């Protein structure tokens, strides 16, 4: 019964580990990433 | 600040500055000069931003 205990207890922290990394691919790139894309390339089209 | 800094001086160039028997000597280009030193600024602001 412990060692089931011992075992359950480290699946709660893969799933930690499961659930965060997918929170991170979903919304992969947040509001400052592309504002920074969008800005960037403002400053390309002065050349004309 | 640079924006009005380089509208103020191409507007204050324009005034003609040699006089008596040879006139004018205003740089009739300031400017474009001036709006382009503006704008070619504005790409190294947005840089850094």
């Amino acid at each position: 019964d412990a060692e089931k205990t011992v075992l359950e207890k480290s699946k709660a922290g893969a799933q930690s580990r499961f659930d965060s990394y997918g929170k991170l691919y979903d919304e992969n790139i947040n509001a400052g990433e592309n504002q920074a894309m969008t800005l960037r390339a403002s400053a390309a089209g002065l050349t004309t | 600040a640079v924006q009005a800094s380089r509208l103020a001086g191409a507007a204050a160039d324009l005034v003609p500055n040699i006089f008596g028997f040879a006139g004018g000597g205003s740089r009739w280009g300031a400017i474009a000069e001036a709006t382009g030193y503006v704008m070619e600024f504005s790409a190294n602001v947005m840089n850094t931003e």
